[PDB]
RNA sequence: GUGAACAGCCUCUAGUUGAUAGAAUAAUGUAGAUAAGGGAAGUCGGCAAAAUAGAUCCGUAACUUCGGGAUAAGGAUUGGC
RNA sequence: CGUGGAGGUCAGUGACGAAGCCUAGACCGUAAGGUCGGGUCGAACGGCCUCUAGUGCAGAUCUUGGUGGUAGUAGCAAAUAUUCAAAUGAGAACUUUGAAGACUGAAGUGGGGAAAGGUUCCACGUCAACAGCAGUUGGACGUGGGUUAGUCGAUCCUAAGA
RNA sequence: GAAAUUGUUGAAAGGGAAGGGCAUUUGAUCAGACA
């Protein structure tokens, strides 16, 4: 099963680089069937897909 | 064309080939000349060697700039424990050489060494000697003329003994079983003695004695493959020097056509036979002896055994040899010391020595105690202890 | 035959990863596990639950802790049936510190 | 078909092929010759083991500078190895032998690998680039694979000549003479 | 962020995690380090290597086309709070 | 003595097996060679008189093709680095997803372009070859889809020069 | 569907090459001629 496209779609889709995109592991076989923009979308508004927090770089230390 | 600058060249021809061993327990190829005017005794003795430690001691050699002032000398230990008496072997004179005879075997055998007659013990039937015992059952027919075979003919009788090895910190169970040349008394006295001994036991006291001179014959530690530099003691070749520097420039002229077997080359270090003399003996202890490292001078109950024990041995529970210097072989090794075969003369030999002190601090590290009461008194009460 | 047990072990990683290159220490230690698992179940099926992966790998590569608190599982196997019957599954067990534990049942229920 | 020089009753045989297989032709030559003559529930066990690297295969003529091991003694060898893709194709072709057997029906019981016999399918070329701007070749040596088997059967009868036995005047006087003579 | 800095080293965003693999760690290597005492005795030759180094202050010779030579040479100092 | 072609002849051999090839079977010849048997084979071929020449190989660092020993050998070691589990699949060190450990460190292993390439882009299918292990993956293979301008370029202008 | 070269089977020889000459033993194999 390869959900290589809907991956890129993802990251294409909420703004954010694939390094990003969260594809879900128990809902493999309804993700791997959004092969379209408005099916990632339906997938991303609804968590089957998440955004996937950034990495702090916090300025404590700095400050 | 002719050297350049002469040199004595590196290593001794007469200690090839420098092959690994045909067996871990190197071999006598000689005893002690006999003199059947003395009483019957053995004329070597197997062991094991624990481990190094120091000694101090007034030096006697008049004339010496150390006349009558301590010094210190490294010496070894090899653990001693009594080996046990279990088979007679009786040789003939050939004009082929020494030929064996017959064998005669004591009618218990110990599993110590029954377990040297095989290679999977755990899953054999143990049958060895199953047979051989019975022949004493018969009123003992067999075993007396195999005896009075011995006695009739015997140029010189062996006496065949094992080491105690389960009486030994080592691990292996196996034992190891060795020809001990008898020399005191006539032939018919030296089979006597071996009959008389069977199942019975012998002491290192019996055979050696403190200021003794002594050999050591043992298996040389091993090393695997090594190149010409350190095998032969070769001089590195310069820093400029491509395909490496550790070798031999010229591997021979040009004729003859062949490398010779007189040049340095890669191959196995160590793991070889020797046979090294004169090691006199400084301790003969007892294993049932507290005291064992004390001194006429130190006065201290304690045992040759150091803080924390033999690195890599153990602890010494039996008798030993300790004797000045170094030994072939490594820890754990058996290690078979003989009686000299000349009477030394050099006063370097003769001199009797009195062991002032024993090192038995630990060598797991810089020892700064040798008990772990004179430990006590230095560091106080610790967070542990009472 | 069968056995399916569960037991608390302390692995020493300490003197299994001695020696070992700094970029095969946190490597070596999956397969020492995985040894030391087999050693003691004789089982030669054995997982390790991603959270051990985790534990394993908490400080980088060369930085395996000296001793790992493990629970190990001999479980039976199900479908397309493998060649034993039997299998072990390795856990991280949360124990302020692995040091002074000996290995221990755990009663099954 | 139309296999090598077989000399076994094709009555109670059965056998399998595999043509132009992308295994290395010398590894998979040792470890047939290591099969050959052997019970066939004997040798599937082997192979399994082989795989294993509980026992090996002896390699007896393509060997140079192999290595060493403890498993060769057993054949009395030094140099043996484990060469998986050739032991896979091998035990492919054997388990067809076998279902071949079983579709005869001939005794799994006494099957004995009769024949077994690889040889050299035509190369297949790839090329490697080498210094200073050449070109070499980089080959294959797939292998043509063969095999029989046959069911066991014991005994052999005797029957064959009778020796025509001829001899001269004197000879077959003196026999007269020898009954004459005594017994 | 450190810092003189688009340096080096660490990091966020993005992107990778591609480079046959497993097991051991003999010789000899390649690449990276260290060595008591001596200190170029090595060598065609100090080749290679080691030593030096930032900044603040002090202090700087012959000679000169008066511009230099000069970071001459030689010294001290430097963290945290 | 032997070979390719030619004139003559034997009303020559042959699909009931010509030629060719194989054969530590036979026989003739000092030899070049000739004859037979057996196996393989499938459409043509030979004896004798004579005519004719692109007419006889071991070599030429000969020509073209094929093939060995070398040898399962040299090797597949630059660019810090990989790990656990699930899913898929005949098959998973190598695919996908999750987790973890790291890297490039904005003078990028980021985001775009010029030249050059030309479909490599994208989707579905999919592994015989190819990607110096592998392969379910791919810039591979099969079948399709895809590049929209009054304002971005060309087009206009002039430069060295043609 | 030759040869080089290769696998299997069968037979034989092999103390630092192999192959060859004259001769015979031994094994295998075979023509002829007797009437
Ligand atoms: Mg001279
Ligand atoms: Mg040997
Ligand atoms: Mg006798
Ligand atoms: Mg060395
Ligand atoms: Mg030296
Ligand atoms: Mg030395
Ligand atoms: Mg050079
Ligand atoms: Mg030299
Ligand atoms: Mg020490
Ligand atoms: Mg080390
Ligand atoms: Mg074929
Ligand atoms: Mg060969
Ligand atoms: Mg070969
Ligand atoms: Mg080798
Ligand atoms: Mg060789
Ligand atoms: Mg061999
Ligand atoms: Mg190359
Ligand atoms: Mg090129
Ligand atoms: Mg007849
Ligand atoms: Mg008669
Ligand atoms: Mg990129
Ligand atoms: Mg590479
Ligand atoms: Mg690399
Ligand atoms: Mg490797
Ligand atoms: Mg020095
Ligand atoms: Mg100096
Ligand atoms: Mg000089
Ligand atoms: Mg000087
Ligand atoms: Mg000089
Ligand atoms: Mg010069
Ligand atoms: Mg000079
Ligand atoms: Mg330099
Ligand atoms: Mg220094
Ligand atoms: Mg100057
Ligand atoms: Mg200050
Ligand atoms: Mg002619
Ligand atoms: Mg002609
Ligand atoms: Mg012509
Ligand atoms: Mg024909
Ligand atoms: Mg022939
Ligand atoms: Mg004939
Ligand atoms: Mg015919
Ligand atoms: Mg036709
Ligand atoms: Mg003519
Ligand atoms: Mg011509
Ligand atoms: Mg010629
Ligand atoms: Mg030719
Ligand atoms: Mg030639
Ligand atoms: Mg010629
Ligand atoms: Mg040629
Ligand atoms: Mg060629
Ligand atoms: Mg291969
Ligand atoms: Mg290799
Ligand atoms: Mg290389
Ligand atoms: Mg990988
Ligand atoms: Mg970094
Ligand atoms: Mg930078
Ligand atoms: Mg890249
Ligand atoms: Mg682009
Ligand atoms: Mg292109
Ligand atoms: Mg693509
Ligand atoms: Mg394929
Ligand atoms: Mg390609
Ligand atoms: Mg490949
Ligand atoms: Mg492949
Ligand atoms: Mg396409
Ligand atoms: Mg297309
Ligand atoms: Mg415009
Ligand atoms: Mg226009
Ligand atoms: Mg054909
Ligand atoms: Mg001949
Ligand atoms: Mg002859």
């Amino acid at each position: 099963a390869n959900l290589r496209t809907q991956k890129r779609l993802a990251a294409s889709v909420v703004g954010v680089g694939k390094r990003k995109v969260w594809l879900d592991p128990n809902e493999t076989s309804e993700i791997a069937q959004a092969n379209s923009r408005n099916a990632i979308r339906k997938l991303v508004k609804n968590g089957t897909i998440v955004k996937k927090a950034v990495t702090v770089h916090s300025k404590s230390r700095t400050r | 064309s002719h050297r350049k600058y002469e040199a004595p060249r590196h290593g001794h021809l007469g200690f090839l080939p420098r092959k690994r061993a045909a067996s871990i327990r190197a071999r006598v190829k000689a005893f002690p000349k006999d003199d059947r005017s003395k009483p019957v005794a053995l004329t070597s003795f197997l062991g094991y060697k624990a481990g190094m430690t120091t000694i101090v001691r007034d030096l006697d050699r008049p004339g010496s700039k150390f006349h009558k002032r301590e010094v210190v000398e490294a010496v070894t230990v090899v653990d001693t424990p009594p080996v046990v008496v279990v088979g007679v072997v009786g040789y003939v004179e050939t004009p082929r050489g020494l030929r064996s005879l017959t064998t005669v075997w004591a009618e218990h055998l110990s599993d110590e060494v029954k377990r040297r007659f095989y290679k999977n013990w755990y899953k054999s039937k143990k049958k060895a000697f199953t047979k051989y015992s019975a022949k004493y059952a018969q009123d003992g027919a067999g075993i007396e003329r195999e005896l009075a075979r011995i006695k009739k003919y015997a140029s010189v009788v062996r006496v065949l003994v094992h080491t105690q090895i389960r009486k030994t910190p080592l691990a292996q169970k196996k034992a190891h079983l060795a020809e001990i040349q008898l020399n005191g008394g006539s032939i018919s006295e030296k089979v006597d003695w071996a009959r008389e001994h069977f199942e019975k036991t012998v002491a290192v006291d019996s055979v050696f004695e403190q200021n003794e001179m002594i050999d050591a014959i043992a298996v040389t530690k091993g090393h695997g493959f090594e190149g010409v530099t350190h095998r032969w003691g070769t001089k590195k070749l310069p820093r400029k020097t491509h395909r490496g520097l550790r070798k031999v420039a010229c591997i021979g002229a040009w004729h003859p056509a062949h490398v010779m077997w007189s040049v340095a080359r890669a191959g196995q270090r160590g793991y070889h036979s020797r046979t090294s003399i004169n090691h006199k003996i400084y301790r003969v202890g007892k294993g049932d002896d507290e005291a064992n490292g004390a001194t006429s001078f130190d006065r201290t109950k304690k045992t040759i055994t150091p803080m924390g024990g033999f690195v890599h041995y153990g602890e010494i529970k039996n008798d030993f040899i300790m004797v000045k210097g170094c030994i072939p072989g490594n820890r754990k090794r058996i290690v078979t010391l003989r009686k000299s075969l000349y009477t030394n003369t050099s006063r370097k030999a003769l001199e009797e020595v009195s062991l002032k002190w024993i090192d038995t601090a630990s060598k797991f590290g810089k020892g700064r105690f040798q008990t772990p009461a004179e430990k006590h008194a230095f560091m106080g009460t610790l967070k542990k202890d009472l | 035959l069968k056995d399916v047990v569960t037991r608390e072990y302390t692995i020493n990683l300490h003197k299994r990863l001695h020696g070992v290159s700094f970029k095969k220490r946190a490597p070596r230690a999956v397969k020492e596990i995985k040894k030391f698992a087999k050693l003691h179940m004789g089982t030669d099926d054995v997982r390790l639950a991603p959270e051990l992966n985790q534990a394993i790998w908490k400080r980088g590569v060369k930085g395996v802790e000296y001793r790992l608190r493990l629970r190990i599982s001999r479980k039976r196997n199900e479908e397309e049936d493998a060649k034993n019957p039997l299998f072990s599954y390795v856990e991280p067990v949360l124990v302020a510190s692995a040091k002074g534990l000996q290995t221990v049942v755990v009663e099954e229920d | 078909a139309r296999y090598g020089a077989t000399s076994t009753n094709p009555a109670k045989s059965a056998s399998a092929r595999g043509s132009y297989l992308r295994v290395s032709f010398k590894n998979t030559r040792e470890t047939a010759q290591a099969i050959n003559g052997w019970e066939l529930t004997k040798a599937q066990k082997y192979l399994e083991q082989v795989l294993d690297h509980q026992r090996a295969i002896p390699f007896r003529r393509f060997n140079s500078s192999i290595g060493r091991t403890a498993q060769g003694k057993e054949f009395g060898v030094t140099k043996a190895r484990w060469p998986a893709k050739s032991v896979k194709f091998v035990q492919g072709l054997l388990q067809n032998a076998a279902a071949n057997a079983e579709a005869k029906g001939l005794d799994a019981t006494k099957l004995y690998v009769s024949h077994i016999q690889v040889n050299q399918a035509p190369k297949q070329r790839r090329r490697t680039y080498r210094a200073h701007g050449r070109i070499n070749k980089y080959e294959s040596s797939p292998s043509h694979i063969e095999l029989v088997v046959t069911e066991k059967e014991e005994a052999v009868a005797k029957a064959a000549e009778k020796k025509v036995v001829r001899l001269t005047s004197r000879q077959r006087g003196r026999i007269a003479a020898q009954k004459r003579i005594a017994a």
